[PDB]
RNA sequence: AAAACUUUCAGCAACGGAUCUCUUGGCUCUCGCAUCGAUGAAGAACGCAGCGAAAUGCGAUACGUAAUGUGAAUUG
RNA sequence: UUGAGAAGCUCAGACGAGUAGGCAGGCGUGGAGGUUUGUGACGAAGCCUUGGGCGUGAGCCUGGGUCGAACAGCCUCUAGUGCAGAUCUUGGUGGAAGUAGCUAGAUCUA
RNA sequence: GUACGUGAAAUUGCUGAAAGGGAAGCAUUGGAAAUCAGUCUUACCUGGGUGAGAUCAGUAGUCUCUCGAGACUAUGCA
């Protein structure tokens, strides 16, 4: 139970922020999960997604592919995985988008702004 | 025992037949001039107590028995005592994976199943 | 990896496949088939028992042969030919090697054990129809039989001898006692008897009177997976129905230390002893497997799809392919990759 | 006690009732008739005694007033015989001086469950055909796919294709006996 | 799609359809009713004396307003006219259908309309009244003799 | 999807309908116009933009069979169950067609229907508790060779096994669209002659089976002069039975020139394969040689018949 | 009397948009707060978006510049 | 003799039109508290049906088809709660009618 | 299939069946035609034989309640 008069469980309002939401809220809310080596490894949890990660795919009629994320599609909250496609009418391959919650991150694209996110939420390296 | 009904045919509405906007549901005639509710000789006939069916018989199936709705098989496992007054009726929105289990536990039990056989195919 | 199948007509098939081929996808590449043996279904093979490098090959008119792998071509090392006067209404229903001695079990309970070296034959009466039998593999002289309402029981050469016994004075029929045989478990919750039908043997001490104790496995047609143990009692120590459908084989997998059965409706899975629970399943098998093998990591799997499939212990496909025939055993001769 | 609990439970609301149109029953596991009454019910009738089945087994289940306040001990249990008579007698004698009423309703329950245990072992015995249910989405699903499977077929252009594929090959004898006199010789020109 | 006869099966059907065809639907629905069940080479003759008024169509149900005329004696009526705007439009589709046909190598000697239904499109103190049209040609069936 | 307006974006569609119409109309005039100068330019694009079909674009199997004969697949023929049939000993079939337990006149209207289809094949009404194992146990001392039993419930047909007597492999099959002779169009009346058979498009090595056991229920010596045919047709993993009277004619679709003219006599109806069990029938305990996965089957260019 | 025509019933196809399900909307109540403008307000007009259906944003620095923060997007 | 929902069970006799009006008990709808250890992608709700059943009736249960994500029985609470009419309101759609007629060609035809 | 979830009624077209001297029209009772529910013997009693096993042992243990009441285990199946 939610107790903060601050924080609302109104279903209107809640909807209304998630499919409102800008850029840097999207940010945060296209977030994976870590691969169990990462996660023990890095001692975080969860991540927000980014180009040139290495991701796995957990859920779906994808389920086990494997490639780095191409671009993240924040208007439809969708992930763009490479080599994992679609074949159209005239065989043109056009990407599938996937959740950022169905994925798992086994690689990561290192930044010094990751590396100091690391080491701010309680990690290591 | 047999099973007397007094009427078979049901008692519809005056004029239900004439419009569509006017249901087959029984409605009392209120007009006052109306022939149907002073009860003429041709008008239609209308809902009395006295075609009320026997006490004894009432709500009873053509086979004797009593309809009894059933969701689960805990409610069919009720009848096991009243197997020979009560038939297991399986309701229209439970699945096939649980008609199956009702219809297997209604055997057993020795009780009959008004809808035994829905949704389901077989395979000897 | 490597190894050998062998097909109701009666041809072994050497084949050279690797990891990651998959004959279904048509970008995999194509398995080395090496074939050679007969091509007649009179003479189809029923058994593939692999002893040491060498393969001992079991036919349906009684043909035993032994190949020698080391070397391809493999070669018919040795010969030797059953007696029809044993396969007129009988027919061979397992076939192992323990100690140098080759045993030809037969549906009748007849019981044929030959030694390698010396070519000596000794005959052995048993019980009633027979479905499975087993040896001890580290307890020379040990029988474990059973069949359709025959219970399993534990035939004993040497009586303790409390190390090992020769090889030469063993399976002789005035030496070999029953000193366990399988008492039924209790009646049904309907006051129904529970029907006997030993389908498979295997013994699981090496997962869980000298050597006594005897932890075994047993797989019933019924279904139903039972553990026993000779010193707790003559009843099951623990009973588990694991499918409706008849169950095939039953044996361990080393790499893990653990049990797997089948089912004739193609479903292979593991049974964890500790948890008392099935854990996984082998999917991508079709059509009820006619045999499996183990060796190291790699398990092979093959059935009635007509196809040889290859999976680790950890129940990945590692391997599969299409191998046209019908086959009716499977036996893996190399765990490592050919490039190595 | 009981004559209050009954007034709470037997008329305001208890979550056990089933109301139907001819009779109420009672989802209580401890009722022996299975009917919503006031001798029938297990909360408001401090002792009461019922035969209910475990795994084949036939138990008598009774409480007393003395054990009302103590859920977990408030029902005991004994094992009824196999037998029959056996069975009537152990109800007779552990049911000493209660009511004829319920030693009667508890007597009944023992013959009915006596029956439905014999009705089991015999369904387990006999072969029942396997009832399998149908699937709404793969109805539709092959019933759409056969429509163009259908389509594609072309069953009457591949029927006559292959008719006349083997009139050529001559699988007959040496003229056929289902072809007219000038569509053979048509035949024999073309083909040769 | 699906139309509203059971045939239109690819056995022996060939298809020819017209959405929101901007004609009248009361005339639309008389040329339908007299080209129905005829064989497709005389459909087009038919449609071709309609255009140079040598034939007549004639206005069976909706006769209301339709004059006397000489050229319906052959379908046992007097009150006939000579659409042509209607006209063009089974023309048009006439000649899909056997284009159809054609493509589909179906015999085209014994093509004729199995059905051709007529259906109001939505209306748009003006509002006139647009036709859906749904031809099927289909070869006419025949026997065989059993075994003498 | 970017316009919450349904007036807008049904005007913005049809818009863009519009243009889209009329730009692939400008390309294929053009392209018309500039095919019909040279022919060259004609001639390459229909052999090579030939359209995809569900048969062309089909998943890979290598179970399906070579054009080539294989000596180790004609090995295996020729000592199987069915090969009492193909073999010089040519041993007729005997069909023994049986219904499931307590039928109703509209299964007896499709089991005589489909007597009719088979000469030599008699009905025995399902009786009591007798079992398809011990029919089949029953029906081989008898001199049956294949067993038949018509699966209805609800007053309505809907699955078929069939047995190889006496050890030869059980095909669960389910029934669909069943259609008697008298509702079908312009129909006809069957003949006592025997029928031939047909089979087509059984390519895969499961289809070899089917289409073995099939094949092995007619007589192989059909009467020619009845000139009657019964077809079963494997499309889409879909079997279509049907029967026709065809009659050789003239007509000027085919470059020879003569057509046949097909003339429905019933029953028609549809089979989908479900299992095929090795051994006699017995839905608990018996040998799956294939067992069909719905979910797997919902890829429309995979099939394994 | 069959056809046509008319009527009735049913099947299929149209027509229409009911019903059901939901919903970034409304309505109501409660709580916190005090902040327009001659230093040019509210409003109106005209311009700038590479295209944007409008709508929104912005003001010749025109769907914004500076600074800070997040840290890799934008998207039809 | 088990027949104590004592609000139950049971026995007997008489009686039966009905406007205004009086009184009692029930059916159905939206939402709320409790309950059914409730139903549901193995198909909720809705709709369709010359399928079947229950009730004197309001109504309710169910098979088949269609369909695609929610929903119901019981006790209680609550109300924007039940339609054939109001020359009712909004929407859709008919017969009148291819008529009255108004744009071409030769009163006719389009 | 963007005339896009579900898709009622009024209304319209086609097809099929039936009816039809200036109305339909509903009720009551049946016929005819079409079409449904709608069901069955399968169990009881009495054996005998064979083996089976517990709630049976001229039997031994454990656990939970409270001697004996349930749950099991080993052995015998007299």
């Amino acid at each position: 139970m939610k107790f903060s008069r601050d924080v609302t469980s109104s279903r209107r309002k809640q909807r209304k922020a998630h499919f409102g939401a800008p850029s840097s809220v999207r940010r945060v809310l296209m977030s994976a999960p870590l691969s169990k080596e990462l996660r023990e490894q890095y001692k975080i949890r969860s991540l927000p997604v980014r180009r040139d990660d290495q991701i796995t795919v957990i859920r779906g009629s994808n389920k086990g592919r494997e490639g780095k994320i191409t671009s993240v599609y924040r208007k439809k909250f969708l992930l763009l995985i490479e080599r994992v496609t679609r074949e159209k009418a005239n065989g043109a391959s056009a990407p599938v988008g996937i959740d950022a919650s169905k994925v798992v991150i086994t690689k990561l694209h290192l930044d010094k702004d990751r590396k100091d996110l690391i080491v701010r939420k309680g990690g290591k390296v | 025992v047999n099973i007397i009904k007094k009427r078979t045919k049901p008692f519809k509405r005056h004029q239900s037949d004439r419009f569509k906007r006017v249901g087959e549901s029984w409605r009392k005639p209120r007009g006052i001039d109306s022939c149907v509710r002073r009860r003429f000789r041709g008008t239609i006939s209308m809902p009395k107590i006295g075609y009320g069916n026997n006490k004894k018989t009432r709500y009873c199936m053509p086979n004797g028995l009593k309809a009894f709705l059933v969701r689960n098989v805990s409610d069919v496992e009720l009848l096991l005592m009243h197997n020979k007054t009560y038939a297991a009726e399986i309701a229209g929105n439970v699945s096939a994976r649980k008609r199956v289990e009702i219809v297997e536990k209604a055997r057993a039990l020795g009780v009959k199943v008004t809808n035994a056989g829905a949704k389901v195919r077989s395979q000897e | 990896m490597k190894l050998l199948l062998g097909d109701e007509i009666g041809q072994l098939k050497f084949i050279e496949i690797k990891k990651g081929t998959d004959t279904s996808n048509p970008e995999s590449e194509a398995p080395v088939i090496q074939k050679f043996g007969e091509l007649d279904r009179e003479k189809g093979v029923l058994f593939m028992l692999k002893h040491e490098m060498n393969v001992f090959v079991a036919r349906k008119n009684g043909t035993i042969e032994c190949w020698n792998v080391n070397q391809e071509p493999p070669i018919l090392s040795s010969l030797w030919q059953l007696d029809s006067s044993l396969l007129e209404t009988a027919s061979i229903v397992s076939m192992k090697y323990s100690n140098g001695w080759l045993m030809l079990a037969l549906s009748d309970g007849n019981l044929l054990f030959r030694h390698i070296e010396s070519s000596k034959l000794r005959k052995l009466q048993l019980h009633g129809p027979l479905s499975a039998v087993e040896l001890h593999p580290r307890i020379p002289g040990i029988i474990a039989a059973g069949g359709k309402e025959n219970d399993v029981c534990l035939y004993s050469c040497n009586p303790t001898c409390k190390s090992n016994i020769d090889e030469l004075e063993l399976w002789r029929t005035e030496n070999v006692v029953k000193v366990f045989q399988g008492k039924n478990v209790k009646n049904d919750s309907l006051n129904l008897r529970v029907r006997v039908w030993i389908t498979g043997i295997v013994f699981t001490e090496d997962i869980i009177d000298e050597s006594l104790c005897f932890h075994f496995a047993t797989i019933t047609h019924y279904g139903q997976l039972r553990f026993y143990d000779t010193k707790h009692g003559r009843r099951p120590v623990s009973t588990f129905d694991v499918s409706t459908s008849p169950l095939s084989h039953v044996g361990l997998l080393p790499s893990i230390k653990l049990l797997y059965f089948a089912d004739k409706r193609a479903q292979i899975s593991i049974f964890d002893h500790s948890k008392k629970k099935v854990i996984g399943r082998f999917q991508g098998v079709k059509g009820a497997p006619s045999s499996i093998h183990c060796l190291g990591n790699v398990v092979a799997i093959t059935g009635l799809d007509r196809n040889v499939r290859i999976f680790d212990a950890d129940r990945k496909p590692l391997a599969n392919a299409y191998i046209k025939a019908l086959p009716t055993s499977i036996i893996v001769i190399n765990e490592r990759d050919a490039e190595i | 006690q009981d004559e209050v609990i009954w007034q709470v439970v037997g008329h305001e609301f208890c979550s056990y009732r089933i109301k139907g149109e001819a009779q109420n029953f009672c989802r209580n596991e401890y009722n022996v008739t299975g009917l919503c009454n006031r001798q029938s019910c297990p909360l408001a009738n401090s002792r009461y005694a019922t035969v209910r089945e475990d795994n084949g087994k036939l138990y008598l289940y009774m409480k007393t007033i003395e054990r009302a306040h103590f859920p977990s001990k408030l029902w005991q249990r004994i094992k009824l015989s196999k037998n029959y008579a056996k069975a009537l007698e152990q109800i007779d004698q552990q049911l000493l001086y209660w009511p004829g009423r319920q030693i009667h309703r508890c007597k009944q329950r023992l013959t009915r469950l006596t029956q439905y245990l014999l009705k089991a072992r015999r369904l387990a015995l006999k072969h029942q055909p396997a009832l399998i249910p149908i699937k709404p989405k793969q109805a539709h699903r092959e019933a759409s796919r056969e429509r163009k499977a259908l389509i594609a077929a072309k069953l009457e252009k591949n029927i006559e294709k292959e008719l006349v594929k083997r009139l050529k090959s001559g699988v007959y004898g040496d003229q056929p006996l289902n072809v007219n006199e000038e569509i053979w010789n048509k035949v024999l020109a073309a083909r040769e | 799609v699906r139309y509203s006869a059971s045939p239109a099966l690819e056995t022996k059907c060939a298809k020819a359809r017209g959405a929101y065809l901007r004609t009248h639907f009361k005339n639309s629905r008389e040329v339908a009713f007299t080209i129905n069940g005829m064989s497709l080479k005389k459909a087009f003759i038919f449609l071709d004396n309609v255009k140079e008024h040598k034939q007549a169509v004639p206005f069976r149900r909706f006769n209301g307003g339709v004059g006397r005329t000489a050229q319906g004696k052959e379908f046992g009526v007097t009150q006939a006219r000579w659409p042509v705007k209607s006209v063009k439009f089974f023309y048009d589709l006439l000649k899909n259908a056997e284009a159809n046909a054609e493509a589909k190598g179906l015999d085209m000697d014994k093509l004729i309309i199995k059905h051709v239904q007529v259906n109001a499109a939505p209306k748009q103190a003006y509002l006139s009244s647009p036709s859906h049209i749904e031809i099927i040609v289909a070869e006419e069936e025949e026997a065989v003799p059993k075994a003498n | 999807g970017k316009i919450k307006n349904k007036i807008v974006r049904q005007q913005q569609y049809m818009k863009a309908l519009h243009q889209k119409n009329k730009d692939k109309l400008e390309r294929r005039k053009e392209r018309a116009k500039e095919e019909e100068k040279d022919p060259e330019k004609k001639r390459l694009r229909l052999s090579e933009n030939i359209p995809a079909t569900i048969e062309s674009k089909r998943v890979y199997d290598e179970t399906i069979i070579e054009d080539k004969p294989d000596e180790e697949l004609q090995a295996e023929l020729k000592d199987d169950e069915f090969s009492a049939y193909f073999s010089e000993e040519r041993k007729v079939p005997k069909l023994l067609v049986t219904t499931s337990k307590r039928a109703s006149r509209k299964c007896y209207d499709f089991a005589s229907e489909l007597l009719d289809c088979f000469p030599n094949a008699e009905f025995r009404k399902r009786t009591g508790d007798i079992e398809v194992h011990e029919i089949a146990e029953a029906a081989a001392k008898r001199g049956y060779t294949d067993l038949l039993v018509l699966n209805e419930d609800r007053k309505k047909t809907n699955a078929l096994t069939l047995v190889h007597l006496p050890n030869g492999p059980s095909f669960y099959f389910t029934l669909s669209n069943l259609q008697t002779a008298k509702e079908i169009s312009n129909h006809g009346r069957s003949t006592g002659h025997i029928p031939e058979l047909i089979i087509n498009n059984f390519s895969t090595r499961l289809g070899m089976t089917v289409a073995r056991a099939f094949q092995s229920l007619f007589i192989q010596t059909p009467q020619i002069q009845g000139r009657q045919v019964v077809t079963i047709h494997c499309q889409r993993d879909f079997l279509f039975f049907r029967r026709h009277r065809y009659a050789f004619r003239e007509k000027s679709n085919m470059p020879d020139g003569i057509g046949t003219g097909l003339q429905e006599l019933g029953p028609r109806f549809t089979m989908r394969l479900r299992m095929v069990q090795k051994g006699v029938w017995d839905r608990k305990e018996g040998e799956v040689f294939f067992e069909s996965n719905a979910g797997e089957e919902s890829d429309r260019r995979k099939f394994w018949l």
